[PDB]
């Protein structure tokens, strides 16, 4: 309704809490905008966790209207150890 | 977590291989040592060896045991999605191309045998199904199919079954290909896998039809008709 989609969030069993929770919001936001809210929601560190939605990844430079989010979409997040840049610096930085 | 070495007991045993000539990491049995890591400790979440040394021991194999060593990870991380979800990263944009194709498919065989509302491994390998590089396209193909044996869903089958066609993608892809239709419509002898796996084997030529992999073929329409 009202142009907001209720995506169903999976946060780890790790953290204790409810395995499926309901988050009401947008859809012309962003994947930081995604990772950012996930994160200030269900207290998590937005640098250090990936959303994955509708079977795919988060485009986090692109809007979530265009890759493919709607109403009624799971999205499960998961923890880093590094930061999601720095899951890549990290590696790329061992030689 | 038990060492492969322990394992071994190679601390009781008259070592007459030592000294001087075993000084090296040779590939062998550091493979060996590396399937018994993800066998012995298999499920259990944890390891000593490939945890603190992970990247360290990965820097000491090499070739195809990247893409096994890897992925021996995801046998001890076995159904804690969550648990080898957040410890495969480091790997998922490893500087190391094999040791990707084998991260990128111990994420798919973390996901074997459960079924995710989310289905995290579908999202994760579903962009490197058609990889450029033989390897990673590999690694995401067998972890996805072992993510979802069983399943009989149409959406990862169809996913899976232009790859058939796909004759660009060397021959062990179209292999594991067909192997992964097979356990993921296992028995169900559903016509929109059978159809397409069986004119995808009736077009094989002598020089094809004789090559290693082609064997495995058959079975992924066997699979489809189990019992």
């Amino acid at each position: 309704t009202t142009g907001i989609a209720t995506i169903e969030v999976f946060l780890p069993p790790r953290l204790k809490k409810d395995r499926k929770n309901l988050l009401e919001t947008r859809l012309h936001i962003t994947g930081r905008e995604l990772r950012s809210k996930i994160a200030e929601t269900f207290g998590l560190q937005e640098n250090y966790i990936k959303i994955v939605i509708n079977k795919k990844q988060l485009q986090l430079g692109k809007t979530l209207e265009e890759q493919g989010v709607a109403h009624n979409v799971k999205a499960m997040v998961l923890e880093l150890k590094q930061s999601e840049e720095d899951a890549r610096k990290n590696f790329q930085l061992e030689e | 977590p038990k060492v492969p070495d322990d394992i071994y007991k190679t601390h009781l045993e008259n070592n007459r291989f030592g000294g001087s000539g075993s000084q090296v990491d040779s590939a062998r049995m550091n493979l060996a040592s590396s399937f018994v890591n993800g066998f012995v400790n298999a499920a259990f979440g944890q390891d000593k060896l490939l945890t603190d040394d992970g990247n360290k021991w990965l820097y000491k194999n090499k070739d195809h045991g990247m893409l096994s060593a890897a992925a021996s990870l995801g046998m001890i991380l076995l159904w804690d999605v969550d648990g080898g979800l957040t410890q495969i990263d480091k790997y998922l944009y490893s500087s190391e191309d094999y040791i990707k194709s084998g991260a990128l498919l111990a994420c798919g065989i973390v996901n074997s045998g459960v079924r995710n509302e989310c289905d995290p491994a579908l999202a994760l390998l579903s962009d490197y199904v058609l990889h450029n590089s033989n390897t990673m396209r590999l690694g995401s193909i067998f972890g996805l199919g072992l993510a979802y044996a069983g399943s009989n869903r149409e959406d990862v089958l169809t996913l899976l079954l232009p790859v058939m066609g796909d004759s660009k993608s060397s021959m062990e892809v179209a292999g594991v290909t067909a192997l992964a239709c097979g356990m993921i419509a296992v028995g169900s002898c559903n016509g929109d896998v059978t159809s397409t796996i069986l004119q995808t084997i009736m077009e094989k030529s002598e020089t094809e039809l004789k090559d290693t992999y082609a064997r495995w073929l058959p079975l992924g329409l066997g699979l489809n008709h189990l019992g």
